C-alpha cells in the first residue's frame, strides 16, 4: 500500500526534523565558523584522556538525540522493547555517524565539533588517526551524493531499523518495516537525484558504517586498558553502558 | 541497559 508507505515516510521525516541538535538552517550558519589556529592547537595540546572525555560527551549527546529519533518513529515503538534496545544499542552510533555528514564540509574536509568546524588534525590527541580518517572518508563520500534531509532521515532510519542485528527476537517484524522504509526512500530519491544508483550506493555503504563504528569500539577497549578510572567514573554513564 | 531503558520510557 502506497498510502502506508507515505505515512511511514512522513512520520520518520518529521521525527528527524524534531530530533537533530541543529536544524539544517542552523548548520548553514555554522559552516562558516571555523576553529582558529590557536583553538586547533589547544585541542592538540589536550591529553589523550581529556580529548577522549570531550568526544565521549559529544557522541553521547548525539546518541541521546538518536534515542529521541527512534522514540518518535511509530513503527519502531511497535517492536518489542527488547528489540528496541537491541536496535538502539547496536545502531545508535551508526545513526550518529550518518547524521555527522549533515555537519561536515567536503570543501575543506572539516566537521562541526564544539561549535565550530575543524579539520581532522583537531583530533590528534585521540591517538587514533585511523578512526578519524575512516570517519571523515565516510562523511566525505556520503556528502558527495548530495542527500536532502528527507533522504538522510529515511536512510538513517533504515540503518537503525536493521533486521540483521544479532539477538533480535522478531527480525521479520523489523524486516517488514525496513522494507517499507527503503521503498519510501526509493520514491523520495526520484524527486531529486535524476538517474542515480543513489539507493544502491547508499545500501552499499551499510557495511562501511558498521566498520567505522566497530573501529570506535576497538579504540575504546584499548583506551579502557590504559585509563580504566576515566571510563568508569568520568565518561557519560550511557556511553559506558553502550560501549564497554 | 538501565539507562537506555529509562530514556525510552521517558
Ligand atoms: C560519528 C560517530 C562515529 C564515531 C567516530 C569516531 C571518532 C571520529 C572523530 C571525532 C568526531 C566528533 C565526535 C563524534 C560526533 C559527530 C557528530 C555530532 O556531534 O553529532
Amino acid at each position: 500500500t502506497m498510502s502506508e508507505i507515505d505515512r511511514i515516510a512522513q512520520n520518520i521525516i518529521k521525527s528527524h526534523l524534531e530530533t537533530c541538535q541543529y536544524t539544517m538552517e542552523e548548520l548553514h550558519q555554522l559552516a562558516w565558523q571555523t576553529h582558529t589556529y590557536e583553538e586547533i592547537k589547544a585541542y592538540q595540546s589536550k591529553s589523550r584522556e581529556a580529548l577522549w572525555q570531550q568526544c565521549a560527551i559529544q557522541i553521547t549527546h548525539a546518541i541521546q538525540y538518536v534515542v529521541e529519533f527512534a522514540k518518535r518513529i511509530t513503527g519502531f515503538m511497535e517492536l518489542c522493547q527488547n528489540d528496541q534496545i537491541l536496535l538502539l544499542k547496536s545502531g545508535c552510533l551508526e545513526v550518529v555517524l550518518v547524521r555527522m555528514c549533515r555537519a561536515f564540509n567536503p570543501l575543506n574536509n572539516t566537521v562541526l565539533f564544539e561549535g565550530k568546524y575543524g579539520g581532522m588534525q583537531m583530533f590528534k590527541a585521540l591517538g587514533s588517526d585511523d578512526l578519524v580518517n575512516e570517519a571523515f572518508d565516510f562523511a566525505k563520500n556520503l556528502c558527495s551524493l548530495q542527500l536532502t534531509e528527507e533522504e538522510i532521515a529515511l536512510f538513517s532510519s533504515a540503518v537503525l531499523i536493521s533486521p540483521d542485528r544479532a539477538w533480535l527476537l522478531e527480525p521479520r517484524k523489523v524486516q517488514k518495516l525496513q522494507e517499507k522504509i527503503y521503498f519510501a526512500l526509493q520514491h523520495v530519491i526520484q524527486k531529486n537525484h535524476l538517474d542515480d544508483e543513489t539507493l544502491a550506493k547508499l545500501i552499499a555503504k551499510i557495511p562501511t558504517i558498521t566498520a567505522v563504528c566497530n573501529l570506535h569500539g576497538e579504540k575504546l577497549q584499548v583506551f579502557k586498558q590504559s585509563h580504566p578510572d576515566i571510563v568508569n567514573t568520568l565518561f557519560p554513564p550511557l556511553y559506558k553502558e553502550l560501549f564497554n | 541497559h538501565k539507562i537506555l531503558h529509562r530514556l525510552l520510557q521517558e
